[PDB]
RNA sequence: UUUUUUUUUUUU
RNA sequence: GUGAAAUUCUUGGAUUUAUGAAAGACGAACAACUGCGAAAGCAUUUGCCAAGGAUGUUUUCAUUAAUCAAGAACGAAAGUUGGGGGCUCGAAGACGAUCAGAUACCGUCCUAGUCUCAACCAUAAACGAUGCCGACCAGGGAUCGGCGGAUGUUGCUAGGACUCCGCCGGCACCUUAUGAGAAAUCAAAGUUUUUGGGUUCCGGGGGGAGUAUGGUCGCAAGGCUGAAACUUAAAGGAAUUGAC
């Protein structure tokens, strides 16, 4: 159900005598025996995990926190990455880059790892039938097939009905929309082509 | 013999799915089926063992890489870029 | 050129390639320098290394894999580290140092 | 600021293209503004934004603003446009520095700070150019 | 008329004969 | 409401490299609140000519860049933090029928003032030279710029950063370069054309107070 | 009719050469073909040269020049007067004017 | 460098 | 920003000023009647990999050569398929102007494209509108590469830079007719009714027409090959005078 592959990561327990063991968003070039650094010394290599006051601007992270140890929330899928933009010492904010191209600006003590998500160009292949869609979506949750509205009766949907198959009213519906009503294309700023 | 003019390792498909796709669809066909140099034994035997996942059938080392291939285009320049970054803090 | 000297050293003079023929040559003390790759094991090297210190010999680090390395020796498989016992015409070990 | 004789040293970038001139006073370091007057604020048609007399009229109003300031001497940057578009001052550099200069102020060192590409993007236009 | 445009209407000109071959086959 | 009258001036002081210590004045706003005139004034660059530091015209053609590491009192301590050339005269070095040589160097000083040197040239005629060019094959430009590299890299590496000033001052390390390169091809204006600053220590007073003098 | 040994260019053993972007329209024009000039000129008039030397703020002070290469297209040129229409047996002349 | 389109057939 | 304006951005700070960071293009000035390459084309530094002309040669083989149907390699720009990039500019498109109209010229914002990778496309005023090899054929000064000789300097390390005289090869230029040409012009477009050195391609008044059809290549756009019916007394080249 997840594109990215993982990776596992034995460390040494800091006070205790066991193994510590951790599993990881895999980033691209990292390999099974790999050493992998984790901390605000930690040297700016790719699958080493770094505090964002510790990276310098322009650098390629996955796997972002967004509050200081979250453990990571953002640019986590395969191919995915966030971008370094700049820091500000004087509240200790660092601004990103998320994959949607949103500026988010977060604590410089939130951690990241240096590289992109490996496994990208997953959905650039063409599936070319239903039977690649049912195996992909079987191991995610029971959202496909997909009826469409004006295919149903009346009764169940709000494009339904009609001796010919038409939604027979605006496909943008309000935000504040009650459940049921609110279908189609949600609080739409604009419609069509760009 | 030259079993197919051009179709290649798409002929599976039959006439399903259009030209357009079938073509499309050829590079990774071709791509995730293809054997890989290996960095760190200098063999080519890597091979995908699931997206993403590229093993080394001679030395075992595993590998995250591109979904259809090895190493993605992007790869690279984030590995130059992370270079620049780290000689230039370190200089 | 390290490539023409080993090309010369091939053609020339006496040679060992091979991991296993390395170490006997190195035990023996009969090998003069040792070519170590680049991709040779991490533990490999370190292994040769520390014989070669002991044997007192010189260890010098093709700027390739086993595979370049190979190609300069002029043979078709890949070469992880070689053994030079007796450079015929070359000059390599009087030139590295 | 100690003796009437000493001078007290500004730079003014003048900004000559050929739609508009900038005098813009500022510090040595250049990140405090003193005065900033442009041909456009004292002229009423767009047309004559880069007359000379514009120009003229805007230095003797920066110069007379300066003065109250307490600076005495200027230093000179005048650019043109740059970039990939002309590198010629437009037609109100020369009536601004004129105008500094007989308007009581002391002038320093001129230098030409037009922005020069080693090598630029592509100009605009398309490769027949501007057709008239 | 320039033998440019000639040349471009020429070539629209046999596009739309081309077009009606296909149509009747 | 008047934002000048809440300004207060200061005094800009060179450092001990450059006869003249006074460079000129400038002004920020008086600190309130969290706004701090200090941190204002921090780490400003003002570019001033050497002919002004030096009291010297023959030395108009280069640009100073001087950095503000401190403030004590109405005082701002400035350093070095690179030099350049004139637009005007690089424009008139640079001329047809003769050939134009740059080489740039990045070094590191024993202070850990990590630079990079940029070096320019021309070829020279002789004086009973006849042909109207004087053009240098590709083979000597290409020596030519390995014998810059090498001996700016040296000069620079062999000193620290106000020795390496020292030296810009006169123009040493050009008049050194000619003489080496002189054996390739005659070179006329050799000359550091451009040095810029890629990295600098960790602030430390001492080192910054050495090279200024007692103010009070 | 070729009216122009040299086809109006400078091109000789050389298959193509990059374009320059004219200074006046900014047209693309081969730049051994663009009419290139270059003009040195003293960055004050010689009406302002008095009025800045009395204003100069130091003992002694020599005034900048200013270096601009202006490259024209041909229509461009003729337009400006950089470049005149001239008679068949004088537009051979290569030399510049006195 | 604002704008400036048009002139029935033959013949002299 | 323009001839003048407006669309447009602007007290939520536009434009302008200083410092810094990121991204992708582009390699100015030097830069030329200069260089390299079969052509297309090729201009930041350094390293690696092969390749090449000319020069020098009292080195080697000994005719192994010239030009070329068929058949092949490369082949600007635009264009196609799919990734990566996407700063700038910018087909299409949308607005503001001008105008009798203005689907334009001018201005403003922009999609594809412009860059790179993999695979196609194979066409340009792809021009010197001028096939290749060889011989002869006037003069002159420059210039690039190599070589030979002479000579005097160098803030230099026998050499390099410059000076002078020559040879070979190359990009070109000026003068001239004893030459050619319809001339324009050409030192090769000469050595042609005093017609013959070898060899490839290719034209037969102007249109229809690079069209129809067939074949072949291409994903497509289109490329290559390529008519006829019919129509017509001119079309066209160089140069002269006038008019504009
Ligand atoms: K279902
Ligand atoms: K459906
Ligand atoms: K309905
Ligand atoms: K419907
Ligand atoms: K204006
Ligand atoms: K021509
Ligand atoms: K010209
Ligand atoms: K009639
Ligand atoms: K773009
Ligand atoms: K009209
Ligand atoms: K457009
Ligand atoms: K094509
Ligand atoms: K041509
Ligand atoms: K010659
Ligand atoms: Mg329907
Ligand atoms: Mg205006
Ligand atoms: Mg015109
Ligand atoms: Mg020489
Ligand atoms: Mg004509
Ligand atoms: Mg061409
Ligand atoms: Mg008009
Ligand atoms: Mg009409
Ligand atoms: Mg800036
Ligand atoms: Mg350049
Ligand atoms: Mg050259
Ligand atoms: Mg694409
Ligand atoms: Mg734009
Ligand atoms: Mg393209
Ligand atoms: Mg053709
Ligand atoms: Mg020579
Ligand atoms: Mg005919
Ligand atoms: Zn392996
Ligand atoms: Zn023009």
């Amino acid at each position: 159900g997840r594109g990215a592959p993982l990776a596992r990561v034995t460390f040494r327990h800091p006070f205790r005598y066991k193994h510590q063991k951790e599993l990881f968003v895999a980033a691209e070039g990292m390999y099974t025996g790999q050493f992998i650094y984790c901390g605000k010394k930690a040297n700016l290599m790719v699958g080493n995990v770094l505090a964002l006051r510790s990276i310098p601007e322009g650098a390629v992270v996955c796997n972002v926190e967004h509050k200081v140890g979250d453990r990571g929330v953002f640019a986590r899928c395969s191919g995915d990455y966030a971008i370094v933009i700049s820091h500000n010492p004087d509240n200790g904010t660092t601004r990103i880059k998320l994959p949607s191209g949103a500026k988010k600006i977060v604590p410089s003590g939130c951690r990241a790892m240096i590289g992109q998500v490996a496994g990208g160009g997953r959905t650039e292949k063409p599936m070319l039938k239903a039977g690649n869609a049912y195996h992909k979506y079987r191991v995610k949750r029971n959202c496909w097939p997909k009826v469409r509205g004006v295919a149903m009766n009346p009764v169940e949907h709000p494009h339904g009905g009609g001796n010919h198959q038409h939604i027979g009213h605006a496909s943008t519906v309000r935000r504040d929309a009650p459940p049921g009503q609110k279908v189609g294309l949600i609080a739409a700023r604009r419609t069509g082509r760009l | 013999t030259k079993r197919t003019k051009k179709a290649g390792i798409v002929g599976k498909y039959g006439t399903r799915y259009g030209a357009s796709l079938r073509k499309q669809i050829k590079k990774m066909e071709v791509s995730q089926h293809s054997k890989y140099f290996c960095e760190f034994c200098g063999k080519y035997a890597v091979k995908r063992k699931a997206v993403g996942i590229w093993g080394c059938k001679d030395c075992g080392k595993v590998k995250a890489g591109g979904a259809y291939t090895l190493n993605t285009a992007s790869a690279v320049t984030v590995r130059s870029t992370i270079r620049r970054l780290r000689e230039q803090t370190e200089s | 050129s390290i490539n023409n000297r080993l090309a010369l050293v091939m053609k020339s003079g006496k040679y060992s390639l091979g991991y296993k023929t390395v170490l006997k040559t190195l035990r023996s003390s009969k090998g003069k320098l040792i070519l170590i790759s680049n991709n040779c094991p991490p533990l490999r090297k370190s292994e040769i290394e520390y014989y070669a210190m002991l044997a007192k010999v010189g260890v010098h680090h093709f700027n390739g894999n086993n595979v370049d390395l190979g190609t300069a020796c002029g043979k078709y498989f890949r070469v992880s580290c070689l053994s030079i016992i007796d450079p015929g015409d070359s000059d390599i070990i009087k030139s590295l140092p | 600021a100690t003796r009437e004789g000493e001078l007290v040293f500004g730079v003014a970038h003048i900004f000559a293209s050929f739609n508009d001139t900038f005098i813009h006073v500022t510090d040595l370091s250049g990140r405090e503004t003193m005065v900033r007057i442009t041909g456009g604020m004292k002229v009423k048609a767009d047309r004559d934004e880069s007359s000379p007399y514009a120009a003229m009229l805007a230095a003797q109003d920066v110069s007379q603003r300066c003065k109250e300031l307490g600076i005495n001497a200027l230093h000179i940057k005048l650019r043109a446009t740059g970039g990939n578009k002309t590198k010629t001052p437009g037609p109100g550099a020369q009536s601004a520095l004129r105008a500094l200069a007989r308007s009581g102020m002391k002038i320093g060192r001129i230098e030409d700070v037009t922005p020069i590409p080693t090598d630029s993007t592509r100009r605009k236009g398309g490769r027949r150019g501007r057709r008239l | 008329m320039r033998a440019k445009w000639k040349k471009k209407r020429m070539r629209r000109l046999k596009r739309k004969r081309r077009k009606m071959r296909q149509r009747s086959k | 409401a008047d934002p000048y009258a809440k300004k207060d001036w200061y005094d800009i002081k060179a450092p001990s490299v450059f006869d003249i210590k006074n460079v000129g004045k400038t002004l920020v706003t008086r600190t309130q609140g969290t706004k701090i005139a200090s941190e204002g004034l921090k780490h400003r660059v003002f570019e001033v000519s050497l002919a002004d530091l030096q009291k010297d015209e023959d030395q108009s053609f280069r640009k100073i860049r001087l950095r503000a590491e401190d403030v004590q009192g109405k005082n701002v301590l400035t350093n070095f933090w690179g030099m350049d050339f004139t637009t005007d005269k690089l424009r008139s070095l640079v001329k047809k029928w003769q050939t134009l040589i740059e080489a740039h160097v990045d070094v590191k000083t024993t202070d850990s003032y990590t630079l990079r040197m940029f070096c320019i040239a021309f070829t020279k005629k002789r004086p009973n030279q006849q042909k109207r060019t004087c053009y240098a094959q590709s083979s000597q430009i290409r020596q030519i710029r390995r014998k810059m590299v090498e001996i700016m890299r040296n000069q620079a590496s062999s000193c620290d950063l106000k020795e390496l000033v020292a030296k810009f001052i006169p123009e040493s390390i050009g008049r050194e370069i000619e003489k080496a390169t002189s054996s390739i091809f005659p070179l006329q204006n050799v000359y550091i054309r451009k040095v810029k600053i890629l990295k600098a220590p960790k602030f430390d007073i001492g080192k910054l107070m050495e090279v200024h003098g007692d103010y009070s | 009719t070729f009216k122009r040994r040299n086809g109006g260019r400078n091109k000789h053993g050389r298959g193509h050469t990059k374009f320059i972007r004219c200074s006046n329209c900014g047209k693309c024009c081969p730049k051994d073909k663009a009419i290139k000039r270059f003009l040195v000129r003293n960055i004050v008039e010689q009406a302002a040269v008095r009025d800045v030397q009395e204003a100069c703020a130091f003992e002694t002070y020599t005034l900048p020049k200013l270096y601009l290469k202006m490259q024209y297209c041909v229509s461009c040129a003729i337009h400006s007067k950089v470049v005149r229409v001239r008679s068949v047996t004088d537009r051979r002349v290569r030399e510049p004017p006195q």
